């Protein structure tokens, strides 16, 4: 047997690296977490540092007072008994308000009043979250990449919870907190608007969703089997290109007759991927705003 | 025909199957025994689909349909226009795939790579395989299989679902589509780095690997490194689609009820079955 | 209506990605080439993009791509056939004149740089703090290669001081001198390395570096070329 690299044969440790410091204000920094040599067998096995700063320590805060408000009423429900709080984990859920109290704050606190409160400090931790994708990215000279990647993402999420409730004039159309219940509201949508798949910016979710698997399968095969000449090191590649990018290329020039760059790559996966999330929220938004059953516009437009 | 540093590479060697014989290439594709081996594979699959068009009465991509033989013919062979053509295209496609694979090891082989390429393909094909022969012989019939046309598999998607109540039920299902958007967010996160690595912010000079694994130790206190995230995308997606595979080689065979009703071995259980209270007591 | 609209804008929206994104894809390796090195008639669909120029750091330079892509080195192969799109037959040893499977690309002659400016790959010796942390520690394994020869001995690990990560053993011949095999390519076992691309005499050819607690972009391709190259051209002596 040939060797895959995997898994690396032989971990190596020296001293942990506090990282580049550029226009960062490292009184933020937290010093190093622990080392795991699990990790290391796979990837790093460097823990930390973290930076912290104000923004992350808001953000931080709110996502555990949104974690918290919906545990809280998990135990509600589940009469404070810690084996049926266990027993019934995955059918416990935070509800939104019904349809009759609108788009209105009046809700009693136990019928949705609950439901928002928890949405509230969801919707403060994600966008704090988003201002810190941005600023350490600012502090570092890099580009703005990852947080205009990661916005596709919040698009969906706000379209969900936000954007779409307050288009159809109330809060009960959007999205409860419970594992089961989540998974019941997703099938419900589809039913109630004449079936997703019906829907033309659904499918082209489904093609991309299945289109990074596709994508990062390739790239990370490709990377992995060009890996005996460096490939890995793909910004040095960028800069001064090895026999590494060279064999890459030409895998899939001759399998599939045309061919990426060790730079162009990285552009295709980062579209592939927020386009997932793109169309989607495109999909979901004009559902039931403007489109009341897929199937239905399916027959008059096409 | 050559990308500026190409012609170093097209050396003779490789082949698995013919010696020199197909060594050579047409125009940016290498050939070999299984260019040659997907292409008749490949070409009669596409008649043999045009023929089921016309005994079927349509010329039209959206409609273009061919099913199974119907689930009474069993595991046996069909009437062409009753489900024999179908048969036949998917052996065709299987020879095409397979061969696709093969042709690529050739390739790998001619250019001194590993072999994760085709091994990663192979779990495609072998997903497909499940949903075409795998399920279909452990359940007895051809006609539990998929069709193939482009709107109408889709039906067979939310049938066959719908077949065991809402299918997000099945562990396995719930498994996968982990992996598919885990590994959409490694995908974007990933792309994203390199991108913003190479391209920083305007006049300032391009940052580092250092750079990236400080970018996201200050994010998330973490980094899984440039070796890892490589490691790291290859898995997500193979475990997408193998956990695909089980969700439903396991479905129709093993659990053949209403996908909700499996979770209450979990609710039923001696310790706690009986408690008054939460949602199922 | 809207969403016949949203979606009629969004084909024309992906067909513009589609552009952007293949031609983007064109900043290496373009324009194509006849198998002689001249341009081709057919260039494809898609244009050159507009170049762009990288800023190298600690003052390396800049790239600008495209531009004139050459090989910047003999190619010692020939024609088998008298029309396009046949093999190119080497004309002496493929190994030793880096073709084929055992290519090297002519990079920079100076090492990779870590953030600090510093050599970023560096023997374990010189590498202040490091040590294996976990497996098995190859350092003072005989070395074996395919033909079930002893080929040398460990006698360190390069490592990569940014990203923690073993990239070569060092290795000792014969002779006394020594040679870099990438990690990639070597199995560490209970009582030795062994080395499925190489035949043991095929050892001394490993290309040579110039300083010996350094090692250059341009030497990292021409060990790597050669012992990839090793899978197709040492198979006639290993019945392996
Ligand atoms: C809740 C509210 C949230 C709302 C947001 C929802 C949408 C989410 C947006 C997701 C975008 C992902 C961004 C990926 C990316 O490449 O970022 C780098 C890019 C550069 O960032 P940087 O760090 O400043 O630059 C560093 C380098 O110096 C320079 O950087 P670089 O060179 O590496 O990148 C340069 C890049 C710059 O990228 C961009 O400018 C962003 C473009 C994204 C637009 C969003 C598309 C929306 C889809 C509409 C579809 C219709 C449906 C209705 O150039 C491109 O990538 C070109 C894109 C190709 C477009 C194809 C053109 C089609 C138009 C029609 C043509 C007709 C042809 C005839 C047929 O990011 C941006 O420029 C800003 C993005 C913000 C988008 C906001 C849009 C308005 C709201
Ligand atoms: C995987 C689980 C289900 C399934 C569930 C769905 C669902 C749900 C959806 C699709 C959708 C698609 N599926 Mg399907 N699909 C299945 C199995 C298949 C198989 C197969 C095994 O051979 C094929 C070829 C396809 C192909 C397709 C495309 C027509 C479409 C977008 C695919 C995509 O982007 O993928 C990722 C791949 C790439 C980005 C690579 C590009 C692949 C190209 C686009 C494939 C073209 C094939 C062509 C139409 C068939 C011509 C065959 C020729 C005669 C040779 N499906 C099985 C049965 N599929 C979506 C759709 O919109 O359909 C209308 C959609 O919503
Ligand atoms: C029976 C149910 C319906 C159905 C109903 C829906 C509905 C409803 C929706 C989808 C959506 C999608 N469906 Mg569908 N879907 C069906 C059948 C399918 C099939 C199939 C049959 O094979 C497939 C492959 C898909 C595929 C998909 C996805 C492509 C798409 C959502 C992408 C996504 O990743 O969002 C996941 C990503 C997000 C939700 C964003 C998350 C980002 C936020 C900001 C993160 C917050 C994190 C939080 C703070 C917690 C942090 C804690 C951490 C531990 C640290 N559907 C059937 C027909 N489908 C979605 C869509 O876009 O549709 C157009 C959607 O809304
Ligand atoms: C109403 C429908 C049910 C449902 C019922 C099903 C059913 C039924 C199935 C799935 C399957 C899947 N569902 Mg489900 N699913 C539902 C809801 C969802 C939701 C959601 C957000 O709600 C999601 C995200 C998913 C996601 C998933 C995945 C786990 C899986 C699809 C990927 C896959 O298997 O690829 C695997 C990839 C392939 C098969 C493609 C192989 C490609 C081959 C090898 C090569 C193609 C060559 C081709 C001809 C092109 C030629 C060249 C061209 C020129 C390009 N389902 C709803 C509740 N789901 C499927 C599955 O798990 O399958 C195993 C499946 O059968
Ligand atoms: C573009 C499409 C894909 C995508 C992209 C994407 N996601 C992103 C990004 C990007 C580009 C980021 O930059 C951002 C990130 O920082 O990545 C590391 C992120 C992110 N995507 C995330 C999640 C996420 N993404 C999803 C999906 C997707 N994101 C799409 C597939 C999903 C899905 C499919 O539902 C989820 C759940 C986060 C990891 C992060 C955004 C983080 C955020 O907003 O955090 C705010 C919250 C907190 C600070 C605290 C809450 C923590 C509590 C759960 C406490 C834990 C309790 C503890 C005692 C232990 C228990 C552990 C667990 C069992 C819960
Ligand atoms: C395992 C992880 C993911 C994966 C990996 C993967 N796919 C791959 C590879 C890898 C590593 C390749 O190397 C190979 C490739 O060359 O990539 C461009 C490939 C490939 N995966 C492809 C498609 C594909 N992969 C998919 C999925 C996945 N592939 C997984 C998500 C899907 C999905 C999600 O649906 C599709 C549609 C092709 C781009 C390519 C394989 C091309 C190939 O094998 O060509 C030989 C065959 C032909 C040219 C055509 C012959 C067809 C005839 C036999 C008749 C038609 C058959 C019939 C079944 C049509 C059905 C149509 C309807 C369902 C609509
Ligand atoms: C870092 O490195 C990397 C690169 O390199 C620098 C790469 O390029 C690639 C490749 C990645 C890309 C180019 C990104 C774009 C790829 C996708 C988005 C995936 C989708 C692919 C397609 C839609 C193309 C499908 C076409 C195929 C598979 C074949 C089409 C050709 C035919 C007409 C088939 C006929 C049969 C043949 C050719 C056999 C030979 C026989 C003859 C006689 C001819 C990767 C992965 C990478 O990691
Ligand atoms: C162990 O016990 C303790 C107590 C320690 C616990 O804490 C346990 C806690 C739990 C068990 C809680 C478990 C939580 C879950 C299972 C959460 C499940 C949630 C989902 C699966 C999310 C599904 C989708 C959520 C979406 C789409 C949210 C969108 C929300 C945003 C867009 C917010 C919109 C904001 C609103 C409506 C309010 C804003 C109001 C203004 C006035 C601005
Ligand atoms: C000088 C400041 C001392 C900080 C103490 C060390 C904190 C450990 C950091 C943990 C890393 C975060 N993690 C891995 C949980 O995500
Ligand atoms: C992102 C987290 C991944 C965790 C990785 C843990 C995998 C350990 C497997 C190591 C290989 C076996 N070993 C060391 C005996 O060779
Ligand atoms: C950025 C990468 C581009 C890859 C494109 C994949 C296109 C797939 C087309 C699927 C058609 C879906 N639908 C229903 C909207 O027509
Ligand atoms: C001579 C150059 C070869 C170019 C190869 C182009 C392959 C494209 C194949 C068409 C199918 C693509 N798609 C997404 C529409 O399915
Ligand atoms: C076998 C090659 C053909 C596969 C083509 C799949 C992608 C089709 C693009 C659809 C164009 C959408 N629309 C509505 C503008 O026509
Ligand atoms: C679904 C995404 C894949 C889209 C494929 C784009 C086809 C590009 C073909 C370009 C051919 C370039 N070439 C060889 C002529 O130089
Ligand atoms: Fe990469
Ligand atoms: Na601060
Ligand atoms: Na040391």
């Amino acid at each position: 047997a040939e060797y895959q690299n995997i898994f690396s044969q032989v971990q190596v440790r020296g001293p942990a690296d506090l990282g580049m410091t550029e226009d960062v204000n490292l009184a933020n920094r937290s010093g190093v977490g622990p080392f795991s040599t699990l990790l290391g067998w796979f990837g790093n096995a460097q823990l930390g540092p973290i930076y912290l700063g104000s923004l992350g320590v808001l953000s931080l805060f709110s996502g555990l007072m949104w974690f918290f408000t919906i545990g809280i009423w998990f135990w509600y429900q589940a009469g404070w008994n810690p084996a049926v709080f266990l027993r019934d984990l995955f059918f416990f859920s935070l509800e939104p308000p019904a349809p009759e109290y609108g788009l209105s704050f009046a809700a009693p606190l136990k019928e949705g009043g609950l439901w928002l409160i928890a949405s509230f400090f969801m919707f403060v931790a994600v966008w704090s979250w988003w201002g810190r994708t941005y600023l350490r990215a600012q502090a570092l000279g890099m580009g703005k990449h990852t947080a205009w990647a990661f916005l596709s993402a919040i698009w969906l999420w706000m379209v969900l919870g936000f954007i779409r409730p307050i288009l159809m004039g109330s809060w009960s159309e959007a999205v409860p907190y419970g594992i089961f219940s989540h998974l019941d509201w997703t099938n419900n949508f589809s039913l109630v608007h004449g079936n997703l798949f019906y829907n033309p910016f659904h499918g082209l979710s489904i093609a991309f969703l299945y289109g990074s698997a596709l994508l990062f399968a390739m790239h990370g095969a490709t990377i992995l089997a060009v890996s005996r000449f460096g490939g890995e090191r793909e910004l040095e590649q960028i800069a001064d290109r090895g026999t590494a990018a060279e064999r890459a290329a030409l895998f899939w020039r001759w399998t599939m007759g045309f061919n990426a760059t060790m730079e162009g790559i990285h552009r295709w996966a980062i579209w592939m991927a927020v386009l997932v999330t793109l169309t989607g929220g495109i999909g979901i938004l004009l559902s039931g705003t403007v489109v009341d059953n897929w199937y239905v516009w399916g027959q008059n437009h096409g | 025909a050559l990308l500026s540093f190409e012609r170093k590479y097209r050396v003779p060697g490789g082949t698995l199957v013919g010696g020199n014989l197909f060594d050579f290439w047409v125009g940016p594709f290498y050939v070999g025994f299984f260019g040659v081996a997907t292409f008749f594979f490949a070409a009669l699959g596409i008649i043999l689909i045009a023929w089921s068009a016309v005994l079927q009465g349509t010329w039209n991509p959206q409609l273009i349909s061919v099913y199974p033989p119907a689930l009474e013919y069993g595991l046996g062979g069909a009437p062409l226009a009753k489900g024999g053509l179908w048969q036949i295209i998917t052996i065709c496609a299987t020879g095409a795939f397979v061969s696709w694979a093969l042709r690529e090891v050739e390739i790998c082989r001619k250019l001194g790579i590993g072999y994760h390429i085709p091994f990663a393909f192979a779990f495609a094909i072998l997903a497909y395989l499940t949903l075409v022969l795998f399920r279909p012989v452990m359940m007895g019939a051809w006609g539990y299989a998929f069709p193939y046309g482009i709107w109408t598999h889709l039906d067979w998607v939310s049938n066959t679902g719908y077949t065991y109540g809402n299918f997000h039920y099945n562990p396995a299902h719930m498994i996968a589509i982990s992996f598919f958007r885990t590994n959409a967010l490694a995908l974007a996160l990933h792309g994203a780095l390199v991108l913003s690595a190479a391209n920083p912010e305007k006049g300032k000079e391009m940052r580092t690997p250092d750079h990236e694994d400080t970018f996201f130790r200050d994010l998330v206190g973490y980094s899984i490194g440039t070796l890892g995230i490589h490691r790291l995308g290859l898995l997500l997606s193979l475990s997408a689609v193998f956990f695909s595979a089980l969700c439903m080689i396991i479905t129709g065979t093993i659990w053949f009820d209403q996908w909700v009703d499996w979770w209450q071995w979990w609710v039923k259980l001696p310790w706690w079955a009986n408690i008054p209270g939460g949602i199922n007591g | 209506d809207l969403a016949s609209l949203a979606i009629y804008s969004f084909w024309i929206f992906l067909a513009g990605l589609i552009y952007y994104l293949q031609t983007e894809n064109m900043r290496e390796g373009y324009p194509l080439e006849n198998e002689d090195g001249t341009p081709a008639a057919n260039q494809g669909p898609f244009p050159l993009p507009k170049p762009k120029t990288f800023i190298l750091p600690h003052g390396r330079g800049t790239l600008t791509v495209p531009g004139p892509e050459s090989e910047d080195r003999p190619i010692a192969l020939a024609r088998t056939a008298v029309s396009e799109g046949f093999p190119h037959a080497p004309t002496g040893d493929p190994m030793k004149d880096g073709v084929g499977p055992a290519s090297w690309v002519a990079r920079r002659d100076l090492p990779e740089l870590d953030g600090h400016g510093h050599n970023k790959i560096k023997p374990m010796k010189a590498a202040a703090g490091f040590h294996v942390s976990a497996g098995k520690n190859p350092i003072g394994l005989p070395v074996r290669g395919c033909d079930l020869e002893i080929a040398g001995k460990v006698v360190d690990i390069w490592v990569d001081i940014p990203e923690q990560m073993a990239r070569f053993l060092e290795v000792e011949l014969k002779d006394g001198s020594t040679r870099l095999l990438p990690m990639q390519m070597v199995k560490v076992q209970s009582n030795r390395v062994h080395v499925n691309a190489l035949s043991s005499d095929l050892f001394a050819g490993i290309p040579t570096i110039k300083s010996p607690t350094e090692v250059t972009l341009l030497e990292e391709d021409k060990i790597c070329g050669y012992v990839a190259g090793g899978l197709m051209y040492a198979a006639p002596k290993r019945k392996s």
